[PDB]
DNA sequence: TTGTGGGAGCTGTCACGGATGCA
DNA sequence: TGCATCCGTGAGTCGAGGGTG
RNA sequence: CACCCUCGA
């Protein structure tokens, strides 16, 4: 599982990732926070919705288009 | 007196004699007595595993003999076995012969963790493992002065990585850290220009066991050599008992800034000349010198 | 020691240990040997035990004899000792140097059943705990020195 | 969550009753894991529900997986999720 | 023990076979017994260094006057006077407690003076035989020691700062020169710094008195008459 | 001289002032002799036979005798086993190195089942299992590693009385103990008060009157025996009871704690603790001992060996009258046996077991759990449905064999840096082992030289560690007793007539005999020129006696020497230190891509390298058919073809090169023994371990201080110090919980200028040059969801990419390891292969270098004069002769005369004279002296080589003669004067230097101490999850131990933040040291440092034995160290941008 | 769970002090 | 109850390579 | 992880 680590590894891996987080802040915060509640953590939908205090529809709503500018701003797979 | 010695502690504050006799045995949390897999499927012994293995194994026996009504006879011999056994878990050998393992071993005690030169103690916080710490053979050099000292390119360069990674992020060698660890890693000739200005005023110690007096460890000025062997200055070699017959000296490398105080300060090799045994000059002149004047 | 007093034994041991590091010809400073031979002489057996609650026979600092006389008498047959240097390291106050440096279990024992609490200042002690060692640097009037430039410096 | 500036270490014997205080649980089997699976097994001497779970935030049958439910216990498998270096602090006792 | 045959030959001349076979013999004695040697001299060392780390200096003076008198040299009938050879470790690096008398009104030293090598040839010129300096025995300090009883630093040359450890560096300086002790030897430092009764036990002693001694068969008898007219 | 016993040799013109009257023997014959015993190969049976045994019985037949029949309990049937048979081998020696598997043999055994009852008989053939084999090089092969099965020396079975003079009253007390070849102990002793108590397997002492009565000996039949003894009478008087029951039942009583007695169980147990052969057996060595040492039987009946009551008796007698110290004793029935205490450490009283005794040993345990098996098997299986084969299990046997090569003591990995480390490896005697003594309980009286070690075993060559006296080498001439005695060969004398007939002699024989000397003056008749000669005696006396008393004579000087000691010229000029230093560094030196036998060297170079076995031997005559760079063919006169097959760049066990090339040509017709290729340190048939270098003897610069060397750049540029090494990178694609690993190329986050020197697979390619950090294998490992970032868990949760989940463990290069690839062997679980549980594919990737000699590199000479390289100079700063030849290494002054190795400067003029060659001035005959020792040697030719063997060998007149007939260089000129001084010129300025400086040739040796080696740095790496602290050992890229004593100097010196930075932030403090890096990568300033975890681990170790340890505030409150939980969660959410 | 059955290993270390066990 | 005996301590540091349970 | 073997200063 976890292999014998460094301290250089261990404060090297508490740095931020710098380009997955940039497209984190180009998404407004409500589409951030949806994304993070749902997909980070791993929140279901209505707990994310009562988080939020909004309805459901929001929520899921701001997910998908979230998920999809996410999506069409990263395109970087290795 | 000597039993008045015993009795008396026990005198105060509660303290009372029952925890002399145990109704419940203490396990250790099975991360200070791990199990690693091997080849094949075979795994590996902690002895603590095994003696609590025997403790709970007796003590269940014990349990299934009282309720189904056994003689006396055999519940004594259980109850004397798990007490055997709770006596080897706790120190093995002590009474007895000890108990076996694979080949005949003792098995390694609760006690055995902290007796001996190899126990907790003596080993593990007397004594330690250090990072930013390298070894290797020494060569005489005797042009260095004596407050310098010949450390390898690779040595320092591995020394000084965190050191020479943010120098090289500073200049833009290196975009991010990552990049910075990933060329010191490739050794990009980069890197080498950069080394030699980290280095400039920051003292190493060198140290050759046996440590017989504080001077066994001195700190000198390291300066960048060719080759994997360290220079060692001729006229420390009286300090240190170091011929160059094979012998190899550590190096640590200190960072904070009272450290490196230390080092210039407390132990720097031109400031240590006089033996602080009988105050006679160490660093004087030795052999081959000698006759040369 | 019980005839011609501690002030002798002291010059009758050094002597004899300087005699024999001479006999192999070896320049060793009598301070040295002064040093170690100081703390053979640190404790005092109790004869009777009078008014404290020291046990007799039982070997307690010479100041700490002292001082705590001070305090009954306010409100003690002691014997100048010479113990090896073994049954000194065993008799520290501290039970974790006691335990760090020899017979493990029974200082553990020991030091259970009476239920020692150790100051923790002392050098072993203090680097087994991870602590600044009490001497050099890590005195109390060196490692707290304030530090700042004079006002005429501060100027310029 | 340390300075090292305390006063004094104190140590003696321990009752029953501080053995049991310490204690997260009871060791019943002398069974160390299960080698089919490489899991702990319960009431063992590696048994994660009284030392703690081995992978962090991750409780037994799998029910629990994350960080977002911390603190709290498995009611199917008794293991509290939380971090694994809890698995060096948590003693177990035998009851003789 | 000493064969009665020994190796007549040189090594330039090449030992003979016998010659070779017999000094091989005390060779690999010598290298069995250096390595045992380190290993005690090693276990001395460790015990010195426990028995004496909770000795630094903590104050500048114990402002005792008790000290230890120290000879700095003996004389023949005739005028001149012979060096002791302790001097360099007795006398040297020393802090006196009482100034030299020199005979005369002539104080040839001021109480507390480093007592360097002028200080030894100037109070040797004058006359004096013996001293008395401050000494880390007669310290009435009440944790450790003090600098000015100690003396000087031998590194340095100065007086010792107070944050010197000096107990760690007497048992390294006692314990270095250790693998040298050769057979009286390193058992006798250890059966003196165990406090042990000695192997051979001479007494002393008890009282002054006369002496009568009664010479038996193998076995003496010595008896002491007093002087205070007790028994 | 010629030496042309082995045909093709090189002449090597040798000093020596003696004949050889008798050849070295085999030097692996102590092992191949051994081992043929124990199978019964018709080489030993021809030997034995024809040395006068005619009792031939092999280990295995011995062992099946032993255990046939076995009987059951009813006597109603019996198995016999009979005929050890062995199929041929499995695999070849280097197919078995290649595949991991164990060099062996089936073994068959004639199993002969006998059922009484219904009289049945029932053979059969049982496999037994697959027993190693030993290969021609006297070596085994265990699971692809070679090793080397050491003798272990061991006190022999018999009776031995010992001198203890009493603690406290002085009075001498003399004890004695029966020790057999296997059962139970039994110790007589005496006590301070007169009582003679027997201790019985370590039980309290009884009076030995109990165990007298439980005999069967009356009291008036035991008083008359020990009638003249006080001592046995007193103890009589102090008895408890009287009588032989009662004696039987008190045995018992003694003998069984907690137990209630019975007079019929004690009579059965005390017969079958000693006199039954079942659980007691007095070895054949055991019964000659004790029959020998009390005069017992004088007929040699070797039958009825267990424990002899008359035997006890005599033990007895023999103690109560040694008390008192006459020297003729005689029991009844008894010859004129001495009274006298036995050397423990003599080699009569103590044997060594050989390879095959305890392969034997160890098989006797497996057959003996398999008897166990059989009669367990007999009882509850149903008569008729058995075979042989039913009842035989070879289960335990096999795991004895396999457990003795894996895990003995005795079972080495093989030193293999050159053919002289394994030779003597092989001929090496070691103490230690289960068995004999154990490491605690050697004292300083066992690792002596003893005088009867003399011609047996060599008092030079052992280790300077704490296996000093632990480990020696054989002698040259010496072989092994069938008892396990070292025995040695002698010339025989008859009326101071020595003769050619050798006798070999053990340490018993030879005590009773008077031995000569080898250089001891003969005439042409074979007769001491001398009145009287010089000989040792008895307790080794050395004396003069007349030459009509010598009895025996030294076959040869340097038998009391060992091979690798044996070659060091001019020994008897170097102390033992010394010397011991050059015998243990000549197994050290590395192999150089080109070998160069020495210019000056002694007789044993030759047939040691051809005996060690890396070097290529004809088996038979003829003309050479083909000749490669793989192999060599030969063609026999009889018609018949042999191959050679050359072992090329073959790894050893230390990573030194292995290397073949052969030594002859088409057409060349070679003898039975000639050499046709040389191997690693081998040149043309010699031991080459080294160089000849030009040395000049002086102090240069200081760059030669303190035991450093300076170096010639020319050795750099023409690789005459170059060294090759390989090492073998192994890694494995297996089975994890999360699925299963694959070997690829296609890595994640890696770029294709990374992977361009990997082929299809992921392996790097053949003939690639790889650096540190380089990738040599790609592996790939199902990655835990466990573990997954954040980051990486956003992605896959907004591109759904979840196919092919992996993360990199690839095999990388370890730090400081570089070079070119030579080979990749693959092994695949699709492919049928044999690899452990769950390992799909398993790679190794072999890499050599050329190392050049370098600063800090080790050398030395063969004298113990050993040093590291300080400074290697251009050709031009290096001080040269008048010609212009620079010298090639510079040795200090200093070094030499306070070691007591003036064998080198010795060394160095004869190997100048041997360089330029000489002529001894012919005019008016031969000078005074030249004329003692050279005949062919009155002249040579430049580069001649030479041998001096030692204790024989260049005398010093002579080699001061040779100093002045040294022939001229090319120019006419005469370099070296007479002295050995010449003239030389500073490179640097210019200008001669004012003095001459010894100047000639010698063979200097690169040991296996490598800068490349050694030097190991590391900032921050792998720490070990038990105590958290940094790993060690720079194979685990480790950091640097601060121990005890290097904390007492940081407190001395009175740096306490240093010292405080040492345990905590960069040991312990696993919040620290991430700090610590963090502001170092930052540049700011260091933190502080917090508690070291191995505090706590000590705290809850404490906790675990029932003590309430707590660390308390300020004022009596429990202070809890723990972590802290959401310290981490902050960056974390700060860095994802909340 | 039914005619019989009892270990493998080893003292080949030396010095010292003080609780233990016995006469 | 008065010692002799037995038992339980202690006996150098650092480093390199190779094994197996 | 523990234990063993060999070796260096
Ligand atoms: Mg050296
Ligand atoms: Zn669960
Ligand atoms: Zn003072």
């Amino acid at each position: 599982s976890t292999g014998l680590r460094s301290a250089e590894v261990e404060a090297l891996e508490a740095l931020p990732d710098t380009e997955i987080k940039e497209a984190l802040q180009a998404l407004p915060e409500e589409f951030r926070m949806a994304v993070y509640y749902a997909d980070v953590e791993g929140f279901p939908y209505k707990e994310i919705a009562e988080i939020m205090d909004t309805p459901i529809g929001t929520v899921m709503s701001r997910l998908h288009r979230g998920r999809r500018q996410l999506r069409g701003l990263l395109a970087d797979v290795a | 007196l000597k039993r008045l010695k015993v009795v008396a502690a026990f005198q105060q504050s509660g303290n009372s004699p029952m925890g002399m006799v145990l109704d419940a045995v203490p396990v250790i949390p099975p991360e200070l007595r791990p199990m690693v897999q091997l080849d094949g499927g075979r795994f590996a012994t902690s002895d603590l595993n095994d003696l609590y293995r025997r403790v709970i194994n007796r003590n269940n026996r014990l349990k299934r003999l009282i309720d189904l009504g056994a003689p006396e006879i055999i519940v004594n011999n259980e109850k004397r076995m798990l007490q055997e056994s709770v006596d080897a878990l706790f120190d093995n050998g002590r009474r007895g012969r000890p108990v076996t393992g694979p080949g005949n071993r003792p098995l390694k005690s609760l006690s055995d963790l902290l007796k001996g030169k190899q126990g907790r103690f003596r080993q593990n916080l007397l004594g330690k493992r250090v990072d930013y710490s390298g070894r290797s053979v020494i060569v005489v050099g005797p042009q260095l002065k004596l407050h310098q000292c010949g450390l390898p390119k690779l040595m320092a360069l591995e020394l000084f990585k965190p050191f020479v990674m943010k120098r090289l992020v500073d200049l833009n060698h290196a975009q991010n850290i990552k990049s910075a660890k990933r060329m010191v890693e490739r050794q990009r000739p980069q890197v080498w220009d950069v080394l030699e200005e980290v280095i400039a005023e920051h003292p190493v110690l060198l140290n050759r066991a046996p440590t017989l007096h504080r001077l066994g460890i001195q700190a000198f000025e390291p300066m960048l050599v060719e080759g994997k062997a360290i220079q060692l200055h001729p006229l420390v070699c009286e300090a240190f008992n170091a011929d160059f017959d094979g012998d190899q000296m550590a190096v640590h490398l200190p960072l904070s800034a009272e450290a490196q105080a230390e080092a210039r300060i407390l132990m720097l090799s031109s400031n240590n000349i006089l033996s602080p045994a009988s105050g006679r000059p160490l660093a004087m002149p030795r052999l081959d010198m000698v006759t040369g004047l | 020691l019980r005839v011609q007093g501690p002030r002798e034994v002291q010059i009758h041991l050094v002597r004899e240990v300087q005699e024999v590091y001479r006999a192999q010809g070896v320049s060793i400073h009598d301070k040295h040997i002064e040093v170690i031979v100081r703390q053979m002489l640190r404790r005092v057996t109790i004869i009777d035990s009078g008014s404290t609650e020291f046990l007799p026979g039982s070997l307690i600092d010479r100041a700490e004899f002292e001082a705590e006389n001070r305090r009954v008498v306010a409100e003690a047959a002691g014997r100048p000792v010479l113990m090896g240097i073994t049954k000194a390291s065993l008799a520290t106050d501290s039970w974790l140097s006691a335990a760090s440096f020899q017979e493990t279990t029974r200082v553990l024992t020991d030091a259970a059943i009476n239920c020692r609490s150790d100051k923790l200042n002392g050098l072993k002690e203090n680097v087994i705990i991870g602590k600044l060692i009490p001497a050099g640097t890590g005195i109390n009037r060196y490692r707290n020195i304030a530090v700042q430039p004079t006002e005429e410096a501060r100027a310029a | 969550l340390d300075v090292n500036f305390f006063d004094e270490l104190r140590i003696g014997l321990a009752t029953a009753e501080d053995i049991r205080q310490w204690s997260y649980g009871e060791v019943k089997k002398p069974e160390t894991i299960n080698y089919r699976t490489l899991k702990p097994e319960k009431d063992g001497l590696f048994c994660e529900k009284i030392f703690g779970p081995t992978r962090d935030w991750e409780c037994y049958c799998g029910k629990y997986k994350r960080v977002r439910f911390k603190g709290i216990i498995c009611e199917r498998c008794g293991v509290e999720v939380t971090r694994a270096k809890v698995r060096r602090e948590r003693m177990g006792h035998i009851e003789l | 023990e000493f064969i009665p045959r020994p190796v007549k030959s040189s090594f330039r001349e090449g030992l003979t076979v016998l010659e070779y076979f017999i000094n091989t013999h005390g060779a690999r004695k010598g290298l069995a017994d250096t390595a045992l040697r380190t290993a005690d001299s090693g276990y001395l060392t460790r015990r010195l260094v426990d028995v004496s780390q909770d000795v630094i200096v903590r104050e500048h003076d114990c402002q005792t006057e008790r000290g230890i008198v120290v000879e700095l040299a003996e004389r023949a009938p005739d005028g001149t006077l012979i060096r002791d050879p302790y001097i360099e470790t007795s006398a040297y690096a020393r802090t006196l407690g009482t100034d030299a008398v020199d005979e005369a009104g002539n104080v040839i030293v001021e109480r507390g003076q480093d007592l360097g090598d002028p200080e030894i040839d100037a109070l040797l010129a004058a006359g004096i035989t013996q001293v008395k300096v401050r000494s880390v025995l007669t310290c009435a300090t009440s944790t450790g020691v003090c600098a000015t009883c100690y003396g000087r630093s031998m590194a340095t040359g100065k007086l010792v700062d107070i944050g010197e450890a000096v107990g760690i560096v007497a048992a390294q300086s006692i314990g270095e020169p250790g693998t040298q002790l050769t057979m009286g030897g390193l058992p006798r430092v250890q059966e003196l710094f165990e406090a042990r009764v000695p192997r051979g036990k001479a007494p002393i002693a008890d009282v002054t008195g006369r002496v009568r001694l009664e010479d038996g068969e193998r076995f003496y008898k010595i008896t002491i008459v007093p002087d205070d007219g007790g028994e | 001289s010629s030496n042309n016993s082995v045909p093709g040799a090189p002449n090597r013109v040798s000093f020596a002032k003696l004949r050889e009257p008798l050849e070295v023997p085999g030097l692996l014959d102590v092992q191949t002799d051994s081992f043929e015993w124990l199978i019964g190969s018709p080489r030993w049976r021809e030997s034995a036979a024809e040395r006068g045994d005619v009792n031939p019985v092999g280990g295995l037949e011995e062992v099946l005798y032993e255990l046939s029949p076995i009987e059951d309990f009813s006597g109603s049937m019996s198995l016999s086993f009979s005929d050890p048979r062995f199929d041929d081998v499995k695999a070849p020696v280097d197919e078995c190195k290649d595949k991991d598997m164990t060099y062996a043999a089936p073994l068959f055994v004639t199993a002969e089942f006998i059922n009484n009852n219904t009289g049945e008989i029932k053979s059969q053939t049982v496999f037994m299992g697959d027993f190693p084999m030993m290969t021609e090089k006297g070596t085994f092969i265990i699971n692809g590693t070679e090793r080397v099965v050491v003798s272990q020396l061991v006190r022999s079975p018999g009776v031995y009385f010992d001198e203890t003079i009493d603690k406290s009253t002085d009075k001498t007390l003399h004890s004695v103990k029966v020790i057999p070849s296997r059962g139970a102990w039994l110790e007589f002793d005496v006590d301070k008060r007169d009582t003679v108590g027997v201790r019985i397997d370590r039980k309290r002492r009884q009076p030995v009157t109990v165990l007298l009565k439980a005999l069967g000996w009356t009291s008036e039949q035991i008083v008359e025996r020990f009638g003249f003894s006080e001592i046995m009478r007193s103890t009589l008087e102090k008895d408890n009871t009287v009588g032989t029951d009662e004696a039987l039942l008190d045995i018992y009583r003694k003998l069984r704690p907690g137990e209630p007695p019975t007079k019929e169980s004690a009579q059965t147990l005390l017969e079958n603790l000693f006199f039954k052969e079942k659980r007691y057996d007095l070895a054949r060595v055991g019964r000659y001992k004790v029959n020998k040492k009390l005069g017992l039987h004088v007929g040699e009946p070797i039958t009825s060996s267990t424990l002899t009551e008359e035997d006890v008796v005599a033990t007895i007698e023999y103690l109560v009258r040694l008390h008192e110290g006459q020297t003729t004793m005689t029991v009844p029935g008894g010859v004129e046996v001495p009274v006298e205490t036995d050397d423990i450490d003599h080699f009569g009283n103590r044997r060594l077991r050989t390879v095959g005794e305890l392969i034997q040993n160890q098989i006797r345990v497996g057959m003996s759990r398999m008897e166990r098996v059989v009669r367990e098997r007999m009882t509850t299986q149903d008569v008729e449905a058995i075979t042989p084969q039913t009842l035989i299990n070879i289960r335990p046997v096999v795991a004895a064999i396999k457990e003795f090569f894996g895990t003995s003591q005795l079972s080495q990995f093989m030193d293999q840096n050159n053919p002289l480390s394994g030779l003597t490896h092989k001929r090496r005697l070691s103490a230690l082992g289960p068995g004999g003594l154990s490491r605690e309980r050697a004292g300083l009286e066992v690792r002596d030289v003893h005088p009867s070690h003399y011609g047996r075993m060599c008092p030079i060559e052992t280790p300077e560690g704490p296996n000093i006296g632990l480990i020696g080498s054989l002698s040259v001439y010496a072989r092994v007793n069938p008892f396990g005695f070292i025995e040695t060969p002698y010339r025989k004398v008859v009326d101071g007539v020595v003769s050619d007939e050798i006798v070999y002699l053990t340490a018993d024989e030879e005590d009773r005999h008077v031995v000569a000397q080898a250089n001891s003056p003969i005439d042409a008749d074979g007769r001491f020129v001398e009145p009287r000669v010089l000989v040792r005696r008895k307790a080794g006396e050395v004396e003069y006696v007349p030459s009509s008393e010598v009895d025996y004579m030294d076959v040869s000087p340097r038998q009391m020497v060992s091979v690798a000691t044996a070659m060091i010229p001019f020994l008897e000029h170097d102390d033992a230190n010394r010397a011991l230093m050059g015998a243990n560094m000549q197994r050290q030196a590395v192999p150089l891509v080109r070998s160069e036998a020495p210019l000056v060297g002694t007789g044993m170079e030759l047939r040691a390298a051809i005996d060690a076995g890396d070097v290529v031997v004809a088996e038979e005559s003829g003309v050479i058919e083909e000749v490669s760079a793989d192999y060599i063919t030969v063609m026999h006169d009889n018609g018949t073809r042999r191959t050679y097959r050359m072992r090329k760049f073959a790894r050893s066990n230390h990573g030194t090169c292995a290397n073949q090339c052969p030594i002859v040509d088409a057409g060349d017709r070679v003898e039975a023994g000639q050499v046709i290729a040389d191997g690693p340190c081998t040149d043309d048939g010699e031991m080459a371990l080294g160089k000849n270098l030009l040395v000049a003897i002086m102090p240069w610069e200081g760059h030669n201080y303190e035991d450093a060397i300076i170096l010639s750049n020319r050795l750099v540029e023409e690789d005459v110090l170059t060294s090759i090494h390989i090492e073998e990178h192994e890694i494995d694609a297996r089975d994890t919980k999360l699925g299963a690993e694959e070997i690829t190329r296609d890595i994640p986050n890696i770029s294709d200028e990374v992977l361009a020197d990997l082929d299809e697979r992921g392996i790097v390619r053949i003939g690639a040059e790889v650096r540190d950090g380089d990738i040599l294998v790609g592996k790939v490992t199902p990655k835990g969801e466990t573990e997954l970032t954040p980051e990486e868990r956003l992605l896959r949760a907004i591109f759904g990419e979840k196919a092919r989940e992996v993360r990199d463990t690839s095999l990388k290069v370890p730090h400081g390891e570089s070079g070119k690839v030579i080979g990749i062997r693959v092994f695949s679980r699709e492919d049928e292969d044999e690899l452990p549980a769950g390992v799909n594919e398993l790679v190794r990737v072999y890499v050599a270098q050329k190392r050049k000699i370098s600063d800090g590199d080790k050398l030395a000479g063969r004298h113990g004069n050993k040093g590291v390289i300080g400074k290697i100079l251009p050709v031009e700063d290096m001080p040269f002769l008048a010609d212009g030849t620079p010298v090639d290494i510079i040795l200090n002054t200093h070094g030499v005369p306070r070691r007591m190795n003036i064998g080198q400067i010795l060394e160095t003029h004869l190997g100048w004279c041997a360089h330029s060659g000489w002529k001894v001035d012919a005019a008016k005959g031969v000078p005074d002296w030249a004329a003692r020792l050279p005949d062919e040697l009155l002249e040579a030719q430049p580069n001649a080589i030479v041998s001096t063997p030692v204790f024989d060998g260049a005398q010093e007149a002579e080699l001061q003669g040779l100093l002045s007939c040294t022939l001229p260089n090319r120019d006419g000129d005469v370099l070296v004067d007479a002295d050995g001084k010449a003239m030389l010129f500073d490179g640097r300025s210019g200008e001669p230097f004012p003095y001459p400086v010894t100047v000639g040739y010698m063979y200097i040796m690169k040991l296996h101490h490598l800068v490349d080696d050694k030097i190991h740095a590391r900032s921050t790496g792998p720490y070990s999850m038990i105590t958290q602290q940094p790993l060690g050992g720079k194979a685990q890229f480790g950091g640097q131990r601060f121990g005890e004593m290097e904390c007492w100097a940081m407190q001395a010196y009175g740096a306490a933040y240093t010292l405080q930075e040492l345990l905590t932030i960069k040991s312990d403090d696993t919040v620290g040291r991430v700090k610590v890096y963090e502001a170092i990568v930052k540049g700011e300033n260091i933190p502080e440092p917090g508690i070291p975890e191995s505090f706590k681990v000590l705290l809850k170790e404490l906790q675990s034995l029932c003590l309430n340890v707590e660390v308390l505030s300020s004022d009596g409150a429990a202070i809890e160290l723990r972590e802290g939980e959401d310290e981490d969660l902050e960056r974390a959410a700060a860095n994802l941008g909340i």
